[PDB]
Protein backbone atom coordinates (compact mmCIF):
# COMPACT_ATOMS: atom_id res chain seq x y z
CA UNK A 1 0.00 0.00 0.00
CA UNK A 2 2.67 2.52 0.97
CA UNK A 3 4.75 1.95 -2.18
CA UNK A 4 1.72 2.50 -4.42
CA UNK A 5 0.74 5.64 -2.48
CA UNK A 6 4.21 7.17 -2.75
CA UNK A 7 4.58 6.15 -6.41
CA UNK A 8 1.21 7.68 -7.34
CA UNK A 9 2.22 11.11 -6.05
CA UNK A 10 4.39 13.02 -8.51
CA UNK A 11 6.54 16.01 -7.60
CA UNK A 12 6.70 18.69 -10.30
CA UNK A 13 9.41 21.31 -10.74
CA UNK A 14 9.66 23.99 -8.04
CA UNK A 15 10.22 27.54 -9.30
CA UNK A 16 9.88 30.63 -7.06
CA UNK A 17 8.97 32.85 -10.03
CA UNK A 18 18.36 29.39 -14.59
CA UNK A 19 18.06 27.36 -11.37
CA UNK A 20 15.22 25.00 -10.48
CA UNK A 21 14.60 22.42 -7.77
CA UNK A 22 13.06 18.97 -8.29
CA UNK A 23 12.49 16.21 -5.73
CA UNK A 24 11.90 12.49 -6.24
CA UNK A 25 10.93 9.61 -3.96
CA UNK A 26 12.54 6.17 -4.15
CA UNK A 27 11.75 2.84 -2.54
CA UNK A 28 9.90 3.25 0.77
CA UNK A 29 11.12 1.03 3.62
CA UNK A 30 9.56 0.69 7.08
CA UNK A 31 11.63 -0.60 9.99
CA UNK A 32 10.38 -2.51 13.01
CA UNK A 33 9.42 -0.47 16.10
CA UNK A 34 12.19 0.38 18.55
CA UNK A 35 12.62 2.45 21.71
CA UNK A 36 15.22 5.25 21.66
CA UNK A 37 16.39 5.03 25.25
CA UNK A 38 19.09 7.31 26.63
CA UNK A 39 21.57 4.46 27.13
CA UNK A 40 20.99 2.34 24.02
CA UNK A 41 18.30 0.94 21.75
CA UNK A 42 15.92 -1.47 23.48
CA UNK A 43 13.27 -3.93 22.36
CA UNK A 44 9.81 -2.37 22.17
CA UNK A 45 6.65 -4.31 23.06
CA UNK A 46 2.97 -3.27 23.07
CA UNK A 47 2.65 -3.60 26.85
CA UNK A 48 5.66 -1.31 27.29
CA UNK A 49 3.83 1.32 25.24
CA UNK A 50 0.61 0.71 27.19
CA UNK A 51 2.32 1.15 30.56
CA UNK A 52 4.46 4.11 29.45
CA UNK B 1 12.02 -0.67 47.33
CA UNK B 2 10.86 -1.01 43.71
CA UNK B 3 11.03 -4.08 41.47
CA UNK B 4 11.99 -3.68 37.82
CA UNK B 5 10.20 -5.18 34.82
CA UNK B 6 11.69 -7.86 32.58
CA UNK B 7 14.85 -7.78 34.73
CA UNK B 8 14.92 -8.86 38.36
CA UNK B 9 16.52 -6.06 40.36
CA UNK B 10 15.49 -3.85 43.27
CA UNK B 11 15.94 -0.20 42.32
CA UNK B 12 15.27 1.22 45.81
CA UNK B 13 15.19 4.72 44.30
CA UNK B 14 13.28 7.59 45.90
CA UNK B 15 14.53 10.50 43.77
CA UNK B 16 12.04 12.34 41.59
CA UNK B 17 14.22 12.13 38.48
CA UNK B 18 15.35 8.53 39.10
CA UNK B 19 12.73 6.60 37.11
CA UNK B 20 15.00 4.46 34.92
CA UNK B 21 16.23 1.05 36.04
CA UNK B 22 19.94 0.67 36.70
CA UNK B 23 21.88 -1.48 34.21
CA UNK B 24 18.57 -2.40 32.52
CA UNK B 25 17.46 0.66 30.54
CA UNK B 26 13.71 0.12 30.91
CA UNK B 27 11.65 2.70 32.79
CA UNK B 28 8.92 0.47 34.27
CA UNK B 29 9.04 -0.18 38.02
CA UNK B 30 6.69 -2.16 40.27
CA UNK B 31 6.32 -1.35 43.96
CA UNK B 32 7.36 -4.26 46.18
CA UNK B 33 5.15 -5.62 48.95
CA UNK B 34 6.79 -5.64 52.38
CA UNK B 35 6.13 -7.95 55.34
CA UNK B 36 3.01 -6.40 56.88
CA UNK B 37 0.24 -8.18 58.78
CA UNK B 38 -3.23 -7.56 57.33
CA UNK B 39 -6.45 -9.06 58.70
CA UNK B 40 -9.32 -10.32 56.55
CA UNK B 41 -12.79 -11.54 57.53
CA UNK B 42 -13.49 -14.93 55.95
ZN1 LIG C 1 15.79 -3.40 34.89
Amino acid sequence: GLQNVFQSFGEMLVEPSWRYATVKFGEVTVEKPTFFSDDKELEFLPWHARLQ
Amino acid sequence: TYVCGDCGQENTLKSGDVIQCRECGYRILYKKRTRRVVQYEA
